Parts: structure tokens; C-alpha cells; sequence
DNA sequence: CCTCGTAGTGCAGATGCGTCGTCGGACTGAT
DNA sequence: ATCAGTCCGACGACGCATCTGCACTACGAGG
């Protein structure tokens, strides 16, 4: 089971969504792809990554592969390369996996499988009323501002408008309507209205910087979801219980 | 009511905080000559006047001297991000509140303030008549130089000015701070008229020096013997800085 | 397997209090159950997740976190749960009306798949065990998280203890002692092998690994114990007496006196070369003292022994001893090597125990008392504490004088006879640990104003037992909080002070009375209430003479004790800012 | 005294890698040296730092040995103002320590001359088995990243190479230093093995962007012999208790 | 060199633990 | 009916961790 990986910064900033979300999750390399669905123990929110073989300059497999992490042991073993240093994952035995980052030393690392078990996530298959896009950098930085004193926002929007306002001491809200800057797309189904809260709702912080266009799934009664798509067929998609 | 719009959002961010170290509420006085605003310390040791004068304003439509008076508990963390130096902020009245707008393109992302407040009776502008004898222009990272370095070895700083020659010496026996700025030091212009001495509040000097990051324009210093220092800079877009301290003679 | 156990059967230990079913309910905890979940459920009735010896985190969540995460779990908001856990004052019995809009499915239960569980002992215990040492810069929304989860996950009655295990103490009405007859009358009978679970307990801290050697051999197992060197022994304490003579009528010819210092008792331990430096909590205190480590190995010419004393704070210009509260900047785990030079340190040893691999817990105290002098010499640093023999019943309080100087006040009276020994686990009656006449605080009466309220915490909690008075200030017409007092009411005064706050109750705070504190409720001035204390302390809390003496800061008065009614003054009446001040100019300023 | 460097942010920062270790040490000046020693109160650490001859711009003598010793936290914070690219002069006549700078801004600190010292010199002529050579550039960047998976470092030569191993808890780091990967300037060939903390070799690093190469000299069952090349012929020397 | 994006550090603010004991009030139970 | 021992527990001030969030700055890289 060798794999080599060009890039770092995807294996740098993929993890922040999943390091403090849910501290448990199934590193599955498929016999075809990588692909990660993770539960959560709050049982609020959950991401998804989809990456096919076309950014691993080597992928041999031969049966199902489980490698066990801890977030914060697989953030700080992944914080050694910085400019374009690509990695070599593979093992022999099913008891710790070589983690062998090229370039600069030659240099690897010796990780135990912390094996955890999780149920199975469906498929979605739950369509959605608005499925927008905004600068992924704006509407970061819209969900940064919006919620810096607050403790919960709201999402609304009628016709033709965005608005995730949050109030309790003023009514500041930042508005993405027509084609003046904001919403490069927009689907409609009815006028919009609900509460996305603050705290670890904001910590989806540098998550969507990867690709500059974001994409909501908000709806009526209905769990969030934030839509994407990067080089290479790698598309993230996050999931939000209501308020 | 009425609409007058700011080109540099940066610069609106720019004046409220260095209008935030002086106090927690302030005012926005609106009047047919310009904008302008005015606070003082409750020791009576430092403050900061910002004024708009009319004639960088995009547009300036007025019809009564207003003043409102407003706290930047909120204000000044749902405004401590704007990334956009490019972005126009305009501020228009409500009907019960405060409405105040930016504008950036760069992705749309218009984002409207709401503040709670009202107008209310309005303050003849008076700024004590004083004059300078020592005056000099810098760049703003010589008075934070200055702060930074005083803010460790004591607490009354001295700035002594002798014929074209500058000499700072503060804190105590133990510990003091020796620096000169010889002609053309880390200055630009200098109009020195006599060579004096004065003191200040070097905590609160820091205090007012570090709500000045930003101005990329130079300043120009002055202050006199035991009189109150003027810190004098002036934004890319507009808006002219005035900063008092008050001289503490001797505790 | 099962922990709906540890609130089912755990509902009825706090309605029944009697001790006489409450213990033989503590039988039927260990009566017949599973063989290592036992050794795991007995660390519930200590308020802890394991001995505090073997090394382990602390558990971070508290109380303001969780009510964070109590707050995620029941999907409201910061505030709510905050002022109504403030009205009812006793929390954890919270979580029961929290839990009463059973209504929550968010993912993971609403697209596929929908199902609900219980947990069991061995369930909650390890996830205990993760969440403890889980740490780092993902720690906030990651220890939350498990606590808000099994929340969701457990059941109204579990939310009632569940919480106050995080909180701490059980408050059941059983405590440690009382699980050490449980399983006396549970495996072995009665109280009869009680002194010999009470014996084998002694010498060694554990709780679990102790019942689990006595689970898996028999009762006989208590018999060959002795004192292992790591693991120590609980420490024995006693009472504080006022009589003068109680003790000579009972002991030998006045005896010895040791004195008796502070400074968190300590055992030290040496076993073959290595030591430890064991507190009185049953801690490893070992590397945050590492300047006595050296004073043990290197000047204590022992092999294998096991001791008690104290580790007193030294002043760094003369040896006059110093407050724990000075002792306590040794607490630190980072800068240890520079606080040394600043705070001297020097230890003194009472008990010997354990050497030459014999036990010598029950020996009459001249071969314990007085047991190394041939090794442990004098030196410049740590001694045995001063003692003389007292000949007759005047010299029991000739040595005061001289013994005050050092600051420990009270002395302890070493009592001779074989019915004396250190058999440790009780504390009473065994050798007298008295304190003179110890120190007490000063008195000053004054009268002031009840200008609000505060509801109280625990079983008695539910009526508004805490007050915050207010002084009158002639110049500014205005009304300033003092103090907070909390005790000092008889029961049938605290009885009326809700009928007489409600017949007086407003909602909205009255314009002339200012306090940076926030009661539950607003209480119009209307009844004058004489106050005792002890002296007036600075605090900012408090707004009266603000900026008078230090800046951001206020004066208060220290150790709040009601003593009667003021019927006959106006709050006008009341003492003054002026007067508080002038009493406070007065008093010493050392 | 006159005292005067070329690079006012390298000195300070030798110092300040001292500020580490030594809570406390002592100046002193030779005919052609100025000694940075002392032992740590931490009774494990050795730290020896020998200024070379040609660091200076000029350096005088009046009389005789002198003695500068500093107190820790003044000289190590107050030197903590320097700017990015400035000069540094030293001025100590008889009882004050005027840290002066130069260039962009004139300015000077003050500090009275505190006598307080430890001054053990112990004998340094043990003998070592093993002997490397590596730039100073590589061994941060190792241990750094090093410096986080645990507490503690084991280190073992076989076949003429020098192996840096980390264990602790679960998982373990592995780096390959050798000659043949061009991470090394030159070396020997020793079979031994020792034993090495972190805190003792992690809160050494900062003397990064100070020196030039480095030379370690590793050992079993002796003090571990990390020497610091200097600049003009100068002495790096950090010696390290065994565990 | 200009500009931006990110790493990196320094520093206040908020929660929690360890620390001395101190006093309480109720329960058993033998005269 | 009356005091002895016996026992769980509640108490509220201090100094230090430990993390979280922000504010400012240093450097690497494409143009
Ligand atoms: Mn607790
Ligand atoms: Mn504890």
C-alpha cells in the first residue's frame, strides 16, 4: 500500500475542518480513490472530501486501508513541509504506517493505528432550496464579521438577497444581491429564513480559501451544507444541524 | 438626514479607534462646515479631536448642525474588519437609530451598521489656541519607536529639544533610554523655534500613539515648554488628526 | 453491565438518610455484580475518576463550561439556563427540567436511521478516562463536546447526577469511610472484619487496586499487608479543643509537646533511589519540589523509609516560618527552578513509620517518636520539630511563649500507652492535636441597609439565604454596596426574609443604590440590619469609596456575620462612606 | 569597556538561546575572548560559550580581567528591541552596561553591573566514540518538528550513520542523517548508543540564525557534545548531561 | 522593490484547581 | 428521657495553571 502525494498545503489545511470537529475519523483510501466520511460526537455538524486518483504521482493498492489518527497528532506531523515538500504514506504490517515526508532530510515517521469505530453516513440525497455562490474569501470573511460579539446568526434572504445577519445589540448584516459582486449563482424555491450560531459554526475558518467559490445548501428546515469544487475532481462538502 | 460618503473605509477604522483610546462612547458632530468630533480624559491628561473638513467629502448634504452621541462597545469590532482599502463607507440617519454603509468591489459585499442612537444639541467647535514653538514632521514609526521603547524602562518620559538637536531621557536612575534625532533623523521637516523641555504620560503616550497605524501619510509632531503635545497627521483620503495630551507638571 | 444502575437504585441514597439503610443499601452495591466493573464503580462514592496518586489530569470542565455544554445539549441558549440555575441556586438539579422537551434530532437520526441506547459503568469511566487527558490547542469545543454528547445521551434521572460528578462531591450523605464497611458487611459478613478492611486500607491510598486484591483472593487477604514503599498511607488527623486540662487526668506525666506548624503536611518516601515527595490530598507533588528531593536522599542516611511532616515556607532573610498562602507560589510546573531562589524552604519530620522492611504502624511512640537520630543529623536544613519532655501541669503552658514567636500558635499533646499508637484512618481521640486558644478575628458593629438578594446553593439552597448590603452616602444621596453577607441568620429569620423581600420585591434596580454586582432580584431599601465583621478589606467589587484608596477598587468588610434587626433607623441612619473610610485610616497599616 | 558587533540581532540572539537554560550567568573578559559559562541550577545542563577574537569592530582593553556579570531577564528583554537589519555597541565602564544601538536610530539601554555568579569549571576531556558534521540549517528544521512528539530522544549509529530517533508514548519520529544523503559534511563510524531528553536539546535551537555550521559530538554513556560553529573562528560548544 | 498571505509571538481575559482548615447539624447508643 | 462519640458536607477567600481570542510583525513568493 504506497502512496505519494505532490502537495502538502492539501494535507495542511483539510485536516482544520476535521482537527477540531469530530477528534475521530476513517482515513479510507479506496482501492480506486481516497474518499473520507467521518461522523461527529455532537452530532451537529460533518465533512465530506472526495479526491480520485489524479493528484497522487503513486497509488498501489491492494486491500482496504484503515489508518488510524489522533486530529491533533495528525495535524503536528503534518506541520513539518512548507513550500512544495510531497509525502511517501506506506507500511507493511497493519500495526503503524510509515509516514515518510520527501524533500529536505530524508524523514519519516513511525504512527500507531488508534482504531475507532463509527456508523455509516448516507448518501444526502436531500435536495435544498437555495444553492448560491459568493467569494469564498467575502463570505469567510462575512461569517468572521457577522459574528464577532453576537452569539447567533441568523440566515435570510427573500428574492434576490443574502443575508446571515446576526443581532441582539445591532442589526449589522452583509447582503450579496444581483450581479454587484456576490451571488454568482442562485437557485430559488421560496424566501428564506434561519439561525446558524457562532462559536465552532465559525470554525470552519480555513476550510473554503482552498477554492474561491462557495456554495450554500441552506433551506427551511433543513441542515446546512456548504458546496465546493477543487482541481483535480476534489469536491468538500460540510454539513450543519439547524441553528 | 443625510448622505455623505467616506472613499476609505480603512480611514473611518482608522479615526474610531484612535478616537476609542480616549473613552468607550463617543460623537459624530454633523455640521454645515464639516464633520468633527471632540472628547476629553476624566484626569484631563490626554484626548482626541477628529474633524472632517468640507472639501475631500464625495458629497456633503447637510441641512441642521447635528450631534449624536454614540458608544463603540459594538461599533468598533463589527467595524475592526474591512478588508478592502479600496472600500467607501457613507453614513446616513434613521429614523430612531444610526445607519452607517461600506462599500467594497471588489466581491459585493456591501455590509450595512446599525447604531442605536439620536441627534442632540450640537457643540460650537473650540480647540485650545495655542502655539508651538518646536515643530517637526515623522513618519509613524518613530513616535511608536519612542512608545515601545518607554513602555518598559518608566513611565515619565521627557523629550528635551536642543538648538536643531533632539534628546529623549526617561524613567529613573536605574534604568533610562538615550537617543538622539540629528537633522534629518528619522524626521522629514523640522520648524524648531526654541529649545525647550516638557514631560508627558508615557503609558498614555503609547496610548495615543497606538491608534495611529495606518497613516501612510507623514506627521508632523510639535509641543513646547510643558505645553500640550501636538500629534498632527492626516489620512490618504482625507481627514485631519489633531491629538492633545496634557503636560502632567510634576506629580 | 450497566450504569441506569448508578441512578435507579442511586435515586433513593439521599431521601432515606439514616444510616441505617443507607449503609446496607452501600452493601448492595457490592452484594453480588460483576468482578473488575466493581473496582471501577467504587472511585463514584469518592468524587474522583482514580486515586490521585498514580498521575492523571484533572478534569477542565467546571461550572461555567458546563453550562456551556449543558447549554449545547438541551439546544438553548448561554443566559437562560444561567439565571435559572441562579434562582434555583442548587446545581445539577437543573438538568432535570432541561431534559423536559425531550425534542432533539439534528443529523445522524433523521435521514436513514434512527435509533437510541443506554451506557454502562465501563462506558462512561472510559470515556472519562479520554476526556481527561485530551489537551492541546483543540480543547475547548473538544472536552465540551463528549459531556454535551453523553448528555444527549443519557437519561432525566442520570441528569441528575451526572452533572455533580463533574461538578465534584457526591452529595449523597456517603462518603469514603462508609464504602469501607460496605463491603465489610457485603463479602465478609458485618463489622466484624471492618477493622481488618479498615487495617488493610491504611497503609496503602488505593481504592481500586486494593478492593480488586480483595475481590479476586478472600477475606484472609486482609491480613498480610504491609507498608509497599510508592503508594502511601492515609494520613490520621484530630479535633480542636478549648479546655485547658483534659488530657493530663488521661495520659502519662505530662508527656512531650512537638509543637504543631502548617504548610501542607507531606509524606516523604525513598525506596531503593528513588522518592517521593506524597501531600496531604494523596498528590504527586514530587517535581514540584525538587529542592527537597535533595534534602531527603542526601541527608537522610536511610535505604527504604516512609515517613510524615510538614513543608513549612521559609522567609528569605531569616527562618520565622510564613503563611501556606506564600507557600503556595510552589505550585508552579514551568519556572520551578527560578522561584527557588526567591522562597527558602525547610521541612520538619513528626512521624517514622516504615524502615529496616519491618512495619512499625503499631509501636508505642518512643521507638517512632525518636527512632533515626543517628540519621537524620543536624544540618542547615530540614530538622525534626523542637520537643520537651513537660514535667509537671504548669510547664503545659510555660513553652507558649517561647512556641508562639515561631506563628504555628496551637501544640499537639503526644500521648503515651500501647492504647496510642499511629493506627491511621480515623481521626478522633488518639493523641490530642490541639490549638491553645489559636487566633481569631476582630469585631466592629455597624448597621446597614438590605438593597437585595441572593439565592443559595446545596440541599437548603432554594430560599434566598445571601443578602448584599449597601451604606448610605449623605453627600451624593446615593447607595453603595459594603459587602455580600450569606450567613448569620437564624431559621426562622431566614424564613421571613422571603415573605419580607417579596411584600418589598421590584423588578427593575432602585435609582439611588449602585453596586457592580448583579443579585437574582431587586429589593427595595426599606429594613436596616446590623452587621459584625472582622476588618475592612479592599475588593472591587465593591463601589464604596471608590477611588478613594486604590483605583478600580472599593472597600468591603471581611468575614460577614449577621447579629439583629435595626427597626428603629432610617437608612439615612445607616454607616456612612466617611465614617468606613475613618475607620479604615485607623486601623493598622501592617 | 568598548564593545561593538556587526550584527546587533546574531548576538543578541546567541544570549538569548542562553536565556533558556542558564536562569543565570556570568560575564567575563580575557586578552582575546569574552566567556558566556557558568552551570545551570537545573545541576544537568553545561553551557560554555566562547566569542571568538574576530566578532567585533574594534574591541579594547583597559587594564586587565574584568568581570561583566549580567542579570538574565534585563539583558535577554531589554535586547529584545532590535531591528531588523542594525548595529549593536556595548558600553560598561565600571558599573553600568549601556546597550547602545546604532544606525536607523541612535538609541541606548541602561543597566547597572549585578554581581551575582556560579563559576564551576569542570574538566571537558572525556573522549567520544562517534563524530558528524551538519549545517546549521538542517538540525533545526529537524528538531523543531522534533521537538513536539514527546519528551524524550534516543540516538544510534550503525554502519558509519547517524540515526535521530524520537519515542515516546505510542508513536515514534525516525530521521536518517547521513553522508551519501548529503545531509552531513563529514563524519566516522562508531556502534553506540545513549539516551537524550528534549527540554535539553529542543530549547537550544533558537541559535539558528546565528551560526554557520555546527558540530556534534555524540557519545555513549557521556555528556552529549553539541558545538555551534561560529563565524570567524569561534566556539559553540553545548554540553548535555546523559539521561 | 510592491504587495499579500500566512506563520509567529506577545499579551490581556476568562475558568478551573489546590490550599489552610472551620464550623455545622444530625445519628447511635449506652444510662 | 441526656450527653459521649461518629460522621458527611457545606463553606468562601487567594495564586498559579491553561486555553482563547486578538493585535502586531517578520518572511517567502509571484509580478
Ligand atoms: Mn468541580
Ligand atoms: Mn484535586
Amino acid at each position: 500500500m504506497k502512496v505519494v502525494y505532490d502537495d502538502v498545503r492539501v494535507l495542511k489545511d483539510i485536516i482544520q475542518a476535521l482537527a477540531r470537529l469530530v477528534d475521530e475519523a476513517v482515513l479510507k483510501f479506496k482501492q480506486d480513490s481516497v474518499e473520507l466520511v467521518a461522523l461527529d460526537r455532537a452530532h451537529i455538524s460533518l465533512i465530506s472530501v472526495n479526491l480520485p486518483r489524479e493528484m497522487f504521482k503513486e497509488y498501489d493498492v491492494n486491500d482496504e486501508f484503515k489508518f488510524g489518527f489522533n486530529t491533533q497528532y495528525l495535524m503536528k506531523i503534518l506541520k513539518v513541509a512548507k513550500r512544495k515538500e510531497a509525502i511517501e504514506i506506506a507500511s507493511e504490517s497493519p500495526d503503524s504506517v510509515i509516514i515518510n515526508i520527501i524533500g529536505s532530510t530524508n524523514r519519516e515517521f513511525n504512527v500507531r493505528n488508534l482504531e475507532v469505530s463509527e456508523q455509516e453516513i448516507p448518501e444526502i440525497n436531500l435536495q435544498f432550496d437555495i444553492s448560491a455562490t459568493i467569494s469564498s474569501d467575502g463570505f469567510k470573511s462575512a461569517i468572521s464579521e457577522v459574528s464577532t460579539v453576537t452569539d447567533n446568526v441568523v440566515v435570510e434572504g427573500h428574492e434576490d438577497r443574502i443575508l446571515i445577519k446576526a443581532e441582539g445589540e445591532s442589526e449589522v448584516e452583509v447582503e450579496f444581491s444581483k450581479d454587484t459582486g456576490g451571488l454568482q449563482d442562485l437557485e430559488f424555491s421560496k424566501e428564506s429564513k434561519n439561525s446558524y450560531s457562532a462559536e465552532y459554526l465559525d470554525d470552519v475558518l480555513s476550510l473554503t480559501k482552498l477554492s474561491d467559490y462557495v456554495k450554500i445548501s441552506f433551506g427551511n428546515q433543513k441542515p446546512l451544507q456548504l458546496f465546493f469544487n477543487m482541481e483535480g475532481g476534489g469536491k468538500v462538502t460540510y454539513l450543519l444541524a439547524p441553528k | 438626514a443625510f448622505k455623505i460618503v467616506y472613499p476609505n473605509a480603512k480611514d473611518f477604522f482608522s479615526f474610531i479607534n484612535s478616537i476609542t483610546n480616549v473613552t468607550d462612547s463617543i460623537i459624530l458632530n454633523f455640521t454645515e462646515d464639516g464633520i468633527f468630533s471632540r472628547h476629553l480624559t476624566e484626569d484631563k491628561v490626554l484626548m482626541a479631536i477628529m474633524r472632517i473638513p468640507k472639501d475631500v467629502l464625495s458629497e456633503y448634504s447637510i441641512d441642521s448642525p447635528t450631534s449624536v452621541k454614540l458608544d463603540v462597545s459594538s461599533v468598533k469590532k463589527i467595524l475592526s474588519k474591512a478588508s478592502s482599502k479600496k472600500a467607501t463607507i457613507e453614513l446616513t440617519e434613521t429614523d430612531s437609530g444610526l445607519k452607517i454603509i461600506i462599500r467594497d468591489e471588489k466581491s459585493g459585499a456591501k455590509s450595512t451598521i446599525y447604531i442605536k442612537a439620536e441627534k442632540g444639541q450640537v457643540e460650537q467647535l473650540t480647540e485650545p489656541k495655542v502655539n508651538l514653538a518646536v515643530n517637526f514632521t515623522t513618519d509613524e514609526s518613530v513616535l511608536n519607536v519612542i512608545a515601545a521603547d518607554v513602555t518598559l524602562v518608566g513611565e515619565e518620559m521627557r523629550i528635551s529639544t536642543e538648538e536643531d538637536k533632539i534628546k529623549i531621557e526617561a524613567g529613573e536612575e536605574g534604568k533610562r533610554y538615550v537617543a538622539f534625532l540629528m537633522k534629518d533623523k528619522p524626521l522629514k521637516e523640522l520648524s524648531i523655534d526654541t529649545s525647550a523641555s516638557s514631560s508627558y504620560s508615557a503609558e498614555m503616550f503609547k496610548d495615543a500613539v497606538k491608534g495611529l497605524r495606518g497613516f501612510s501619510a507623514p506627521t508632523m509632531v510639535s509641543f513646547g515648554e510643558n505645553l500640550p503635545m501636538k500629534i498632527d497627521v492626516e489620512a490618504v483620503s482625507g481627514g485631519h488628526m489633531i491629538f492633545w495630551i496634557a503636560p502632567r507638571l510634576l506629580e | 453491565m450497566e450504569f441506569k444502575v448508578i441512578a435507579e437504585y442511586f435515586d433513593k441514597l439521599e431521601k432515606i438518610s439514616s444510616r441505617l439503610q443507607l449503609t446496607a443499601l452501600l452493601a448492595d452495591l457490592l452484594s453480588k455484580s460483576d468482578k473488575t466493573i466493581i473496582d471501577k464503580v467504587v472511585y463514584i462514592i469518592q468524587g474522583k475518576l482514580w486515586p490521585d496518586f498514580l498521575g492523571y489530569p484533572e478534569l477542565g470542565i467546571g461550572e461555567k463550561f458546563l453550562i456551556k455544554a449543558i447549554s449545547i445539549a438541551t439546544n438553548t441558549d448561554e443566559n437562560s439556563v444561567e439565571n435559572l440555575y441562579k434562582t434555583i441556586g442548587d446545581l445539577g438539579e437543573v438538568a432535570r427540567r432541561l431534559k423536559s422537551k425531550q425534542q432533539s434530532t439534528g443529523i445522524l437520526g433523521f435521514l436513514g436511521t434512527t435509533s437510541k441506547e443506554s451506557l454502562t459503568v465501563d462506558e462512561v469511566y472510559s470515556t472519562l478516562s479520554k476526556v481527561a487527558l485530551t489537551t492541546g490547542e483543540g480543547s475547548r469545543d473538544l472536552k465540551i463536546r463528549l459531556l454535551a454528547g453523553l448528555l444527549k445521551k443519557a437519561d432525566p434521572l442520570e441528569a441528575k447526577f451526572l452533572v455533580r460528578f463533574v461538578e465534584g462531591r457526591l452529595r449523597v450523605g456517603i462518603g469514603d469511610a462508609t464504602v469501607l464497611d460496605a463491603m465489610a458487611i457485603a463479602f465478609g459478613g458485618g463489622q466484624s472484619a471492618s477493622e481488618i478492611i479498615e487495617r488493610a486500607y491504611n497503609l496503602r491510598a488505593d481504592l481500586g487496586n486494593i478492593a480488586k486484591i480483595i475481590v479476586e483472593k478472600g477475606i484472609e487477604a486482609l491480613k498480610t499487608l504491609k507498608p509497599q514503599v510508592g503508594i502511601p498511607i492515609r494520613p490520621m488527623l484530630a479535633e480542636r479543643l478549648s479546655n485547658p486540662e483534659e488530657i493530663l487526668k488521661k495520659m502519662g506525666g505530662n508527656a512531650i509537646v512537638d509543637y504543631k506548624y502548617d504548610g501542607e503536611r507531606a509524606q516523604i518516601h525513598k525506596k531503593e533511589d528513588k522518592i517521593f515527595i506524597f501531600s496531604r490530598r494523596l498528590e504527586n507533588i514530587t517535581s514540584q519540589y525538587p529542592d527537597v528531593v535533595d534534602y531527603v536522599s542526601k541527608y537522610i542516611e536511610g535505604k527504604e523509609f516512609i515517613i510524615e511532616g510538614e513543608i513549612v515556607a521559609i522567609d528569605p532573610e531569616s527562618g520565622e516560618m510564613r503563611p501556606f498562602q506564600e507557600l503556595m507560589h510552589r505550585k508552579r510546573k514551568s519556572d520551578i527552578y527560578e522561584a527557588i531562589k526567591e522562597y527558602p524552604v525547610n521541612v520538619f519530620l513528626f512521624d517514622l513509620m516504615y524502615y529496616e522492611d519491618v512495619d512499625y504502624t503499631t509501636k508505642p511512640l518512643e521507638a517512632r517518636r525518636k527512632l533515626l537520630e543517628s540519621i537524620v543529623k543536624p544540618n542547615d536544613y530540614v530538622k525534626i520539630a523542637h520537643h520537651i519532655q513537660a514535667n509537671n501541669v504548669e510547664d503545659l503552658k510555660s513553652f507558649f511563649y517561647r512556641a508562639i514567636s515561631e506563628g504555628g500558635e496551637g501544640v499537639m499533646v503526644k500521648a503515651i500507652g500501647k492504647d496510642a499508637i499511629y493506627q491511621a484512618g480515623a481521626r478522633g481521640w488518639l493523641w490530642i492535636k490541639l490549638k491553645r486558644d489559636y487566633q481569631s478575628e476582630m469585631a466592629d458593629t455597624v448597621d446597614l441597609v438590605v438593597v437585595g438578594g441572593f439565592y443559595g446553593k446545596g440541599k437548603r439552597g432554594g430560599k434566598i439565604s445571601s443578602l448584599l448590603m449597601a451604606a448610605y452616602n449623605p453627600k451624593t444621596d446615593s447607595f453603595e454596596s459594603v459587602c455580600k453577607v450569606a450567613s448569620g441568620f437564624s431559621d426562622e429569620q431566614l424564613d421571613e426574609l422571603q415573605k419580607k423581600l417579596m411584600e418589598i420585591k421590584r423588578d427593575v434596580k432602585h435609582p439611588r443604590v449602585n453596586s457592580k454586582m448583579e443579585p437574582d432580584i431587586w429589593v427595595e431599601p426599606v429594613y436596616v440590619a446590623e452587621i459584625i465583621g472582622s476588618e475592612i478589606t479592599i475588593s472591587p467589587l465593591h463601589t464604596c469609596c471608590q477611588d478613594v484608596v486604590e483605583k478600580d477598587a472599593g472597600l468591603s468588610i471581611r468575614f460577614p456575620r449577621f447579629i439583629r434587626w435595626r427597626d428603629d433607623k432610617s437608612p439615612e441612619d445607616a454607616t456612612t462612606t466617611d465614617e468606613i473610610l475613618e475607620m479604615y485610616n485607623k486601623q493598622p497599616k501592617k | 569597556m568598548k564593545a561593538k558587533v556587526i550584527d546587533a540581532v546574531s548576538f543578541s540572539y546567541i544570549l538569548r538561546t542562553v536565556g533558556d537554560f542558564l536562569s543565570e550567568a556570568n560575564f567575563i573578559v580575557t586578552k582575546e575572548g569574552i566567556r558566556v559559562s557558568g552551570i545551570d541550577p537545573s545541576r544537568v545542563v553545561f553551557l560554555d560559550i566562547f566569542l571568538p577574537s574576530s566578532y567585533f569592530e574594534g574591541f579594547e582593553v583597559s587594564q586587565e580581567k574584568e568581570i561583566i556579570g549580567f542579570k538574565l531577564e534585563d539583558v535577554n528583554d531589554i535586547l529584545k528591541r532590535v531591528l531588523k537589519d542594525d548595529t549593536l555597541i556595548l558600553s560598561s565602564n565600571e558599573s553600568k552596561l549601556t546597550l547602545t544601538f546604532d544606525g536607523e536610530f541612535t538609541r541606548s539601554f541602561e543597566l547597572p553591573l549585578i554581581q551575582v555568579e556560579s563559576t564551576q569549571p569542570p574538566s571537558v576531556n572525556l573522549e567520544f566514540p562517534f563524530k558528524a558534521q551538519l549545517l546549521t540549517i538542517t538540525f533545526a528544521d529537524i528538531i523543531d518538528e522534533l521537538s513536539d512528539l514527546g519528551e524524550v530522544l534516543n540516538i544510534h549509529s550503525k554502519e558509519n550513520k547517524l540515526y535521530f530517533e524520537v519515542i515516546g508514548d505510542l508513536s515514534t519520529a525516525k530521521v536518517e542523517l547521513s553522508t551519501d544523503n548529503g545531509t552531513l559534511l563529514e563524519a566516522s563510524g562508531a556502534d553506540v548508543s545513549s539516551s537524550y531528553g528534549m527540554e535539553y536539546v529542543a530549547n537550544t535551537t533558537k541559535m539558528r540564525r546565528a551560526s554557520d555550521s555546527m558540530e556534534l559530538y555524540f557519545g555513549s554513556q557521556i555528556p552529549l557534545k553539541l558545538r555551534f560553529k561560529l563565524p570567524q573562528e569561534g566556539y559553540g560548544d553545548f554540553y548535555i548531561a546523559p539521561r
